[PDB]
């Protein structure tokens, strides 16, 4: 309902949550260091969508993702976790 | 699996837990789980327990909170993630619980606190931040929490304090921040914690003295050190009036100021160490609770004589690296108990100085110019214990009430030479005097450092009655037989051949070393049965020094003398002219032996090592200054001429040696210098003994052996010569001739 | 606030013996703790210290192990080849401020004290 701070995050198994290039309401998205020339990310506010491309990717850092959304203000982006209230199901790809 | 205490707690350790434990009581108020492998906590996770009171998470590696997950904890009070592996502080999942107590994140490697941190909590009294990597105070997540008390932020990586950080904060009470990275104060940076007790700032950076600290009035205890702080203002703890504690050592202090530490109601103890141009005395007015005072490495000259008029607590003093030359009475203090005072300038000591002092104990001036101590200056002085006192120049030593001592040490104190009273020291325990024979008078259980063993007898200076008899036995008739010799061979009126005036010449050096051994005798004699009383006197007076130059000297002539005695022989034998020669070659040596004796009495304490007077033993230390030298020229000069002999051995034949009078001469030459090499072959042994680690014999017997093998030559070279030189004969049958005509 | 200890008894002498102290509250200073001795007819004495490279004294050294558990907030001393001059009373002292190990000779500076143990080596 309310876009603000959309974000993804990448889980392998037996460690923790880091998260990779993620998009404010203003665009201009923070982007991580191992995403440049691999993903791209856009965000459509029409219905609320936002999409993720593969390009050129390797076998390892498959693991599990999830999406993250937050509805509040006040916070800086950071593209880190303990931030966003709502957080999806997320799926494995590989 | 995890057993229950029946009051409502629960505890769960190391049972290799990856899930929240299920099935409990909905009824438990306090909840641990430690060491387990949790690593995730999955959403409404603790859902099932709504009257938990506590929580432990303990050691196991938690990574993900979800934000719902701590929701309907309601009532929780006190809550623990330590040594976990958290990376950032969880705003979320924190805002629900508004009841909490203390909070406790440490260990967790921490750099980033979101801004909307710690909201909605209303009554949190403890947190802990410390041992992770903080960079930055966080300012607006401090000010958010209005009742905090007690903060720690230690080992993080905060480089300054910006202005206003703890604005808020109105009831805070103690503050730690140590090993960070501080370098910059602003003057406003502390402002607001009027209720603050203790400030803790240890292992920083600070380069200047910080000014904020002004602004707390209620500042108790009070730590930096091992900062980069050197200058002292004054007037710097004027805000702050009540100060039980103030840390500060390891700075690199240069100058403190005169009234700095003025007007301080409650301090404890002083120390300050290092300030070397602060030349006066600090005003202490006020200030009336000092225990303990310490001031070192300045340059104060003067003392005020109402210190402890002032300071009537004062329990320990040091005075230490300092220029202080006169000491003012110290009759009103009572509690004062140890007294320092090392490397100063004071040189007279005066009956009233330490007057009154009941209860002191341990008394130190060591170092000092002091050459003049009052007969009464510790008389009425109470219990003292340790008393020490060295390295000045002192003549006479007083004893008035000193017989409760136990530790008492006097070494450097040259000047003292009067023996020490055994009956008024009864309770002495350890010795130092600057004389070992000073510890004979008390016979020792008491440990008197100086070795005071053989080499420094306390009786009797010969030891054994038969080595007496036996030096007694060869002195006479070495003195008998030599001047007998001597007698023959000079007051015939007859031409001298160079063999016969170079045997005169052996006989009055061999005359010189048998009185030096009647004078030794002699002083064995007198001093009988008490030669601790005449030690000191007959060591550091010229005597002493007499006897050992008469010794080298009668040794060294001897051996060059036989030396051109053999080459004089060699030669003659060989243009069978140089008898003017060798004359002035026998007066050019003896020359050489008078300076070779004489060297070693411009240095400084080389013939004072043992009462014998012969540096050759040496000691414990004689450290080969000239020894070596010694027994090198020794040892070469009797090899040379035993090839000078073998050499002529292979040109004469054993036939001519045995049908020649000349040879008869070169035999009686042979026996001289065999007997010479035997009996020096001991003595060059003792002198190398030290360098050898492996051998080792008691002062017992290489003093002995010292003294028996050193002068025989004296006494057998006259007897081999009347017994087997009919020459001899000779010239006794002309000498009894001569006085037959005179009479 | 509240320290207390564990620990202590008759041993025969060359045995191994370990004490175990807990404290309770948040106004101490985790960073300055200590263990001290106390014979009759004598002031305290400072045994072993934790300060930020452990404090060892003079005679129990190469004998003594002094440890800190903050995950149950518990400090640990445990001896062994024990000597009969050991035989006294024990102390577990807390500091309020930071401290370094000349701090450890004086005991006027720690401020919290337990009770007391007692242990006796023959």
């Amino acid at each position: 309902y309310s876009p603000y701070c959309m974000g993804w995050f990448r889980q392998a198994p037996g460690k923790a949550r880091e998260g990779v290039a993620t998009v404010d309401l203003d665009g201009s998205t923070i982007y991580a260091d191992s995403v440049k020339g691999r993903f791209t990310i856009s965000q459509d506010n029409a219905k609320n969508t936002l999409y993720l491309q593969m390009n050129s990717l390797k076998p390892e850092d498959t693991a599990m993702y999830y999406c993250a959304s937050r509805t509040r203000a006040g916070v800086t982006c950071g593209l880190n976790w303990a931030i966003f209230s709502y957080w999806g199901q997320g799926t494995q790809v590989t | 699996p995890c057993s229950c205490d029946g009051d409502r707690r629960v505890d769960c350790s190391g049972k290799g837990l990856t899930a929240v434990p299920e099935g409990l009581s909905a009824f438990t108020q306090a909840l641990d789980i430690s060491m387990n492998n949790i690593t995730q906590l999955p959403e409404d996770a603790f859902a099932n327990f709504p009257f938990l009171e506590e929580l432990q998470l303990a050691g196991n590696d938690l990574s993900f909170i979800h934000p719902k997950a701590l929701s309907g904890l309601k009532e929780l009070k006190v809550l623990t993630l330590q040594n976990n592996q958290l990376k950032t502080v969880p705003s979320e999942a924190i805002r629900g619980l508004s009841a909490l107590q203390s909070l406790r994140l440490d260990a967790n490697h921490i750099t980033s606190v979101p801004e909307d941190s710690f909201e909605g909590l209303v009554q949190l009294r403890h947190l802990w931040l410390d041992d992770n990597s903080l960079t930055e105070v966080p300012v607006h997540p401090l000010s958010n929490l209005p009742t905090l008390q007690a903060l720690t932020l230690a080992l993080n990586k905060i480089s300054s304090i910006p202005d206003f950080a703890f604005t808020n904060l109105s009831s805070l009470v103690v503050l730690h921040l140590h090993n960070n990275k501080i370098r910059s104060l602003s003057q406003h940076c502390f402002d607001g914690l009027d209720n603050l007790e203790t400030l803790d700032l240890n292992y920083n950076n600070l380069g200047e003295f910080p000014q904020a600290i002004k602004a707390l009035p209620s500042l108790k205890e009070l730590g930096f050190h091992s900062n980069s702080i050197s200058v002292i203002p004054d007037g710097a703890f004027d805000g702050n009036p009540l100060l039980r504690t103030i840390h500060l050592y390891d700075n690199p202090l240069s100058f403190v100021g005169n009234s700095a530490f003025h007007n301080l109601s409650d301090l404890h103890s002083l120390v300050i160490r290092g300030a070397s141009m602060v030349q006066q005395f600090p005003n202490l007015t006020g200030t009336v609770h000092l225990e303990s005072l310490t001031l070192t490495g300045t340059k104060i000259s003067s003392i005020p004589n109402n210190l402890c008029q002032e300071q009537k607590m004062l329990r320990t003093l040091d005075l230490s690296y300092n220029n202080i030359r006169d000491l003012p009475s110290f009759n009103g203090c009572h509690a004062l108990e140890e007294i320092s005072l090392q490397r100063n300038q004071i040189y007279q000591i005066k009956e009233g100085t330490f007057q009154g002092l009941i209860s002191l104990r341990i008394l130190d001036l060591s170092r000092n110019l002091i050459h003049e101590i009052h007969s009464r200056a510790f008389a009425t002085l109470g219990p003292i214990t340790n008393l020490d006192v060295s390295f000045n120049e002192l003549t006479s030593f007083p004893t008035e009430g000193l017989n409760g001592l136990n530790q008492l040490k006097l070494v450097g104190n040259f000047k003292l030479k009067e023996a020490l009273a055994a009956k008024d020291f009864v309770n002495l325990r350890s010795l130092s005097v600057p004389y070992a024979y000073q510890c004979c008078a008390f016979a020792g259980i008491i440990h008197c450092t100086p070795s005071t063993g053989a080499f420094k007898p306390c009786e009797y200076l010969l030891g054994s009655w038969m080595i007496r008899l036996t030096v007694w036995f060869i002195f006479l008739v070495a003195l008998f037989f030599n001047l007998l010799v001597i007698l023959t061979t000079f007051a015939s009126c007859t031409s001298l051949p160079s063999s016969k005036l170079f045997i005169g010449l052996i006989s009055v050096s061999n005359l010189f070393m048998g009185i030096y051994t009647g004078i030794l005798t002699f002083l064995d004699a007198v001093s009988w049965g008490r030669f601790a009383e005449f030690g000191i006197w007959w060591e550091t007076g010229s005597g002493c020094k007499v006897a050992g130059f008469l010794a080298v000297f009668s040794s060294e002539s001897a051996i060059f003398l036989l030396m051109l005695a053999t080459v004089e022989r060699s030669l003659s034998a060989k243009d069978i002219n140089h008898l003017k020669q060798f004359r002035v070659a026998a007066l050019l040596a003896f020359l050489g032996a008078t300076v070779a004796g004489c060297f070693p009495l411009f240095h400084r304490g080389e013939y004072s090592a043992s009462p014998l007077c012969l540096p050759f033993p040496g000691g414990e230390t004689p450290s080969l200054g000239f020894t070596v030298t010694l027994v090198l020229l020794n040892s070469l000069a009797f090899l040379l001429m035993a090839v000078i002999y073998t050499k002529l051995y292979c040109n004469l034949e054993k036939e001519d040696l045995s049908e020649n009078s000349q040879s008869s001469m070169i035999k009686h030459v042979a026996w001289l210098i065999f007997t010479n090499c035997i009996f020096f072959c001991p003595v060059a042994f003792f002198s190398f003994a030290p360098l050898i680690t492996a051998i080792s014999i008691s002062p017992e017997i290489m003093k002995s052996v010292t003294l028996i093998f050193f002068p025989l030559p004296a006494c057998l070279n006259p007897v081999l010569y009347v017994f087997f030189n009919p020459k001899f004969k000779e010239d006794w049958k002309l000498l009894k001739r001569r006085v037959t005509k005179k009479s | 606030v509240a320290l207390a200890e564990s620990g202590g008894g008759s041993v025969a002498a060359g045995g191994a013996i370990r004490l175990s102290c807990t404290a309770s509250g948040y106004t101490y200073s985790k960073y300055c703790m200590g263990w001290f001795r106390q014979a009759p007819g004598a002031e305290r004495a400072g045994v072993s210290g934790i300060t930020t490279s452990p404090y060892y004294a003079d005679s129990v050294a190469g004998r003594f192990t002094i440890s800190r558990d903050n995950i149950a907030n518990t400090l640990y001393l445990q001896m062994n080849s024990l000597a009969p001059a050991d035989t006294a009373m024990y102390y577990c002292a807390a500091s309020r401020l930071s401290c370094s190990a000349a701090d450890f000779k004086d005991f006027r500076n720690f401020v919290y004290w337990g009770q007391g143990t007692q242990v006796t080596s023959a």
